[PDB]
């Protein structure tokens, strides 16, 4: 991956590139599906890493734990 | 004692399918539910249209800028609905 | 035992078992294929976080 | 709408953070006046008002019942 | 990204992806070929914000749900629990035997532990216990 | 509802006493002398 | 997509993984 | 046992041979270019392989098993296979108000199911006289059908095309006339469906809202229904030939059911055709 | 009763008020007896995880009504009272087959 | 000695639960940063020696 | 009472005893109120 193309080579770029280039593949790329996979997968992964922290902690602890006017009835009786 | 903690859940979940009092959130999804319900019986979609019913309800601060909050938001989304975000097709061509 | 008990309402004294929801358990499969390109980075993710404590 | 969003999230991020210390803090630990005058204390929602609005006639005409 | 609308073969139309280059244009308008432009709505590209955060704003609301829910659950459990151990002790105090019990004695206990086993499964639905 | 909303003078105008005739003739509501008659003949 | 390096740079990249 | 072994290997020969020719299908890059050569007509694969199925589960029914999702989907082929397909089939792109009238009428349909669930325990036939209900028929019933057809298509064929049709206010009357449609439909079999002890068995003369304008007001909503929809294309000449068809087909069922109720009612019924002569249309015929 | 047995979601079997099954049972013929038995047989239906309530299940919600525990169980120990009760049941239905019977025991 | 690391692993488990609800919520805000453009440089801030 | 008819806060069962049954009042015999009645008998002779 080149570094830092900086602004405007394109001008002469694309002036020397046609005569090299024999095949372009542009990976163009979508914005909202890969938002929510993005947001999808985060939940999903960190979903998981809870659950088997979750599923350690209850087993762990199960295992360890069993291992370890007010004078008047007062005066003639 | 686990089947305590069952219990105590299962009487919060039975109170939420209820309107004894509980959040705003919950108070306006079963709102929404009801709306919902309210809209999808065609019998229920009967009787609501005549002005009766609205008025009995009219007449009966909150309410008023809850209501032109929605009236703002219609006209803006009645606006977005219509124009193009590039104004001129040929001086953009 | 002797009991006053009739034997045609005998079968109505017990609990029958019950199914579990069957659906949350496809919807967790279905939300794991959705998103197992991460489940596999992240398992191995943990097997290499714990072969270096190993 | 990005202000809409942001007060959503601040909102929902506190809630979730005080219900996180009180769910560490209690799993570390493990007259008819009255009664008629709190029949309806708030008044009836309006989606239920328009639910009981709305009744119907219900299973009368059926011969069974 | 392109859609052409071609004039021979099958399918008529297309989909390419394209660079920047002013020679793209220099080669349309030397092939001369007719040049139009798809306009949108602004509602087109005024969902694309809204649904690309539409997903995370109902899992975290999901979590909240279910977060005050175990709350609220865990609060009242652990009052009714506390409130027991204090009466325990303070209130009204608190709480042969086989063979005077024979014949239809264990027919009631059956019922009377199938009842309260889960109070939800009756009250749930409105029905009704043995209540006397 | 809608007598709380309409004119006083709208409301005794000549349309609206021509109004309320063939409403009562299209609901079918025209109560005659003999219909009246059998029903005081009728009572006790 | 858009990495964010610290002291608050976004960085294009390519297509992802 | 050997004949099971010997077996044993048949199977695993031709499974293994229907295997091979699926994954060579499956993998080869020729047959991925000519089987996605036919995703230009998926909304083609769907409409016409649903018809196979409507048409089966029809012929269930005529048998007596069908179940309530296979007549929904009897009614949904009649109905889709009306609105959806011709305009589909002549234009190509179908964006608008057919859309909507596929909604209306399947929202027009449900509404003897609501009102006959509504006041009764389910869906099930209840026990009856046989001469209550009217029969018809059925080269009658299967003109109706093909005339119903005949006229869709041909308001499909007739009327201009879905962009040039006019909206802003000319796109309210049609509003006015579905409201207005679905008002009158659901009035009438309110009214009729109240005074029925049994499905269709009527105990006294009904003779009010919609009654005492029309004497048939279901039928006439109906065809004000399919009138509203040559409008919405703007085919007229289809309004006028379904207005055709529908009234002789629909007078001749009204008559039928007319004289068996005036046989079976005889005054009542008599002084109330008195009271309103209109039988379809308000001062109209 | 099928209208409180209906609103709580329990489908009535449609073999006993489709016919005359269960007319010839049912009593407690005034207020709170219905609702006493109808909270009484969902509950039995209930334990078995059914949505169906079916004339076994009335039967039953009946007899835990009209029935007393005991401990301490004997029966009859000279038949002929048997015989009674035999013959002034099968004289009761054959002839009045307006009014129920209690089960013989 | 088993009570103190069980109270870790009970704190853990709901830090862990804490801190799968607040990486949700900080990439819910990851997607509204941008590197700030100018004239000279745009946003991609590198331009011509 | 102030309470919920259906809940947890009401799975109590009210449990009386007597020794003349036919000294109580209807109302509280009556159906839906007290629902079983258990008579407990002398014993016998193996009992004994
Ligand atoms: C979904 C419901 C099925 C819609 C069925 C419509 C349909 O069959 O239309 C065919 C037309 C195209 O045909 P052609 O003349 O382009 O060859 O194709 C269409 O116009 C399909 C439009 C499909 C809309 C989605
Ligand atoms: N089955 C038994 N085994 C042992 N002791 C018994 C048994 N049954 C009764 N008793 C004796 O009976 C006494 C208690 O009687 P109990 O209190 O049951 O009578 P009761 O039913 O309350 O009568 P009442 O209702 O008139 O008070 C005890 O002191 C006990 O010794």
């Amino acid at each position: 991956i080149v570094d830092r193309m900086p602004i405007d080579g394109w001008n002469d770029v694309w002036k020397k590139l046609h005569q090299q280039i024999v095949n372009v593949e542009v990976f163009n790329v979508d914005v909202v599906p890969a938002e929510v996979y993005t947001t999808v997968a985060t939940f999903v992964v960190w979903s998981m890493r809870l659950a088997l922290f979750v599923s350690l902690y209850v087993w762990i602890d199960s295992i360890t734990r069993p291992i370890y006017l007010g004078s008047l009835g007062k005066s003639r009786a | 004692q686990f089947k305590s903690w069952i219990f105590e859940l299962r009487e919060i979940v039975r109170e939420i399918k209820n309107a004894h009092y509980f959040l705003d959130s919950w108070t306006q999804f079963n709102s929404v539910g009801s709306f919902i319900h309210i809209f999808f019986h065609q019998e229920r979609f009967r009787k609501l249209l005549d002005p009766r019913i609205f008025s009995i309800l009219l007449l009966r601060r909150y309410f008023t800028i809850k209501g032109v909050v929605l009236f703002v938001v219609a006209a803006l989304l009645y606006r977005i609905n219509n124009r193009n975000m590039v104004e001129s097709k040929n001086l953009y061509l | 035992r002797e009991s006053t008990m009739p034997d045609r309402f005998r079968y109505l004294t017990k609990e029958a078992p019950d199914s579990p929801i069957i659906w949350p358990w496809f919807v967790a499969l279905g939300f794991l294929v959705y998103a197992w390109r991460a489940v596999l980075f992240e398992l191995s993710n943990w097997r290499k976080a714990a072969f270096a404590i190993l | 709408l990005l202000l809409v969003a942001g007060y959503i999230v601040r909102t929902h991020l506190l809630f979730v953070s005080r219900a996180y210390s009180e769910l560490q803090t209690e799993f570390e630990k493990i007259r008819e006046f009255l009664v008629q005058f709190s029949t309806l204390r708030a008044e009836k929602r309006i989606d239920q008002i328009l639910l009981s609005l709305t009744h119907s006639d219900h299973l009368s005409k059926n011969d069974s019942g | 990204r392109l859609y052409v609308t071609m004039k021979e073969g099958f399918p008529l139309e297309y989909i390419v992806d394209i660079p920047l280059d002013p020679y793209l244009f220099e080669t349309i308008c030397n092939a001369g070929v007719e040049v139009d432009l798809l306009q949108k709505r602004q509602i087109h590209y005024f969902m694309k914000v809204f649904i690309a955060l539409l997903p995370g704003i109902l899992i975290l609301w999901f979590i909240r749900e279910s977060a005050m829910l175990l709350l609220i659950t865990s609060k009242r459990f652990l009052y009714k629990k506390y409130n027991q151990l204090f009466d325990m002790a303070y209130a009204e105090n608190f709480i042969y035997k086989e063979v005077v019990l024979g014949g239809d004695v264990w027919d009631l206990l059956d019922e009377l532990m199938i009842y309260m086993g889960n109070p939800m499964q009756y009250y749930e639905k409105d029905v009704a216990f043995v209540r006397g | 509802t809608f007598s709380h909303i309409v004119p006083p003078w709208l409301r005794k105008t000549k349309v609206a006493k021509t109004m309320g005739k063939m409403l009562v003739n299209h609901l079918g509501l025209n109560l005659t002398k003999d219909d009246l008659e059998n029903v005081v003949d009728l009572m006790e | 997509l858009t990495v964010l390096i610290k002291r608050g740079i976004l960085i294009l990249i390519h297509k992802k993984a | 046992k050997p004949m099971d072994v010997v077996k044993l290997t048949l199977l695993l020969s031709i499974l293994t041979v229907a295997a091979k020719k699926t994954l060579t299908l499956v993998l080869d890059p020729f047959f991925w270019m000519y089987f996605s050569w036919t995703w230009l007509f998926w909304p083609w694969f769907i409409a016409v392989g649903l018809a196979g199925y409507g048409i089966y589960c029809f012929r269930k029914h005529w048998l007596g098993e069908a179940n309530a999702f296979e007549q929904l989907g009897i009614v949904t082929s009649v109905f889709t296979w009306l609105t959806l397909v011709p305009p589909a089939y002549f234009n190509g792109y179908l964006e608008g108000w057919p859309y909507v009238f596929f909604l209306a009428y399947h929202y027009f349909f449900f509404f003897n199911v609501s009102v006959r669930k509504r006041l009764y325990g389910d869906f099930y036939a209840r026990t009856h006289d046989p001469k209550w209900d009217v029969n018809t028929p059925l080269w009658s019933r299967i003109l109706f059908g093909v005339g119903i057809m005949v006229g869709h298509w041909l308001a499909a064929f007739e009327g201009p095309e879905l962009h040039r049709l006019p909206g802003g206010w000319a796109n309210v009357g049609i509003w006015i006339l579905i409201v207005i449609t679905m008002l009158m439909h659901y009035d009438s079999t309110l009214y009729l469906a109240r005074y029925s002890e049994k499905v269709v068995v009527p105990t006294a003369v009904v003779q009010f809202g919609p009654y005492r304008w029309v004497r048939h007001p279901i039928y006439a909503s109906t065809m004000l229904l399919f009138a509203a929809y040559c409008t919405a294309l703007r085919a007229p000449l289809s309004l006028l030939f379904l207005l055709a068809v529908c009234l002789v087909y629909y007078n001749k069922k009204a008559k039928m059911e007319e004289e068996l109720m005036v046989e079976s009612f005889g005054q009542s019924y008599s002084d109330y055709a008195d009271k309103v002569r209109h039988k379809f249309i308000p001062f109209v015929y | 009763f099928f209208t409180l047995s209906y609103t709580r979601g329990f489908h009535l079997e449609k073999k006993m008020f489709h016919t005359n099954g269960f007319e010839s049972i049912t009593m407690g013929s005034s207020a709170r007896d219905l609702v006493a038995l109808t909270n009484e047989a969902l509950s039995i239906s209930i334990t078995q995880k059914k949505s169906i309530i079916d004339t076994n299940t009335i039967r039953s919600a009946l007899h835990r009504q009209t029935w007393d525990l005991r401990s301490q169980v004997r029966s009859v120990q000279d038949h002929g009272i048997l015989f009674y009760q035999i013959g002034r049941a099968v004289a009761q239905n054959v002839l009045i087959s307006n009014c129920p019977i209690d089960p013989i025991s | 000695i088993p009570e103190f690391i069980s109270k870790i692993s009970y704190l853990s488990v709901f830090a862990v639960a804490t801190l799968g609800t607040y990486d949700i919520a900080l990439d819910l805000g990851k997607k509204v940063i941008c590197q700030r453009d100018c004239k000279t440089c745009n946003g991609w801030q590198a331009l011509r020696c | 009472t102030g309470i919920d008819r259906f809940s947890l806060r009401q799975a109590v069962i009210f449990i009386c005893a007597t020794n003349r049954p036919d000294e109580l009042d209807l109302e509280f015999v009556r159906s839906g109120r007290i629902d079983r009645r258990l008579y407990i008998g002398l014993p016998d002779a193996k009992q004994r």
